[PDB]
């Protein structure tokens, strides 16, 4: 069962990798927004101290909510939303984008 | 130091007025509404689209 699901899904999603030369970009910028949390979750757990806890909190908000924004625009950028194009949901990315960045420098 | 029914009296000031600056005020109402009504002239046609 799994082995026929698991094969089936590697396959067809390489073929949509290799197809369009947005979605590799897309998912190699995910990667490494997970690899920063889970290191910087690392030095939390490594030394047991709790003190400057928002600037704890403010780049690992920064990772969760900037992954997430790559994932709607992902989603939105395979099948169109009707009414909307695609280049207005790059435009939103840029500005909702842009208000995160603002709010996670005054909390630091 | 002056008291009630004693100091009294009165004071005296000359001073112009002259007809060009009695109808100063209305004009000054009007040019705030006139250069208030050209922002919405040109904030309404300007173009915002992101589509073609
Ligand atoms: C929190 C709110 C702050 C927003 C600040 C910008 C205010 C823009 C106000 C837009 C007024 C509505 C008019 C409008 O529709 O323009 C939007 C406009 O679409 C956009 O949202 C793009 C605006 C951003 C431009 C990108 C530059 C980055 C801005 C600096 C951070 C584009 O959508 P449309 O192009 O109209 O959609 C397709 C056309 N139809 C006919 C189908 C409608």
């Amino acid at each position: 069962d799994f082995q026929e699901t698991f094969k089936t899904s590697k396959r067809a999603y390489f073929a949509q990798i290799e197809k369009y030369p947005k979605l590799k970009l897309i998912d190699t910028f995910c990667f490494f927004l997970v690899l920063l949390g889970v290191i910087q979750c690392t030095f939390i757990i490594l030394i047991r101290d709790n003190f400057p806890f928002n600037a704890f909190l403010a780049g690992f908000i920064i990772c969760v909510g900037q992954f997430v924004l790559l994932m709607s625009l992902r989603l939105q950028l395979c099948n169109s939303f009707p009414g909307i194009s695609k280049n207005r949901a790059f435009a939103e990315f840029i500005v909702a984008s842009l208000i995160l960045h603002f709010v996670c420098l005054h909390f630091i | 130091n002056l008291i009630s029914q004693v100091a009294n009296g009165q004071v005296l000031i000359k001073y112009d007025y002259p007809k060009s600056s009695f109808f100063k005020k209305p004009l000054s109402i009007a040019c705030y509404i006139f250069t208030a009504l050209m922002g919405v002239f040109v904030l309404k046609t300007l173009n915002m689209n992101v589509t073609n």
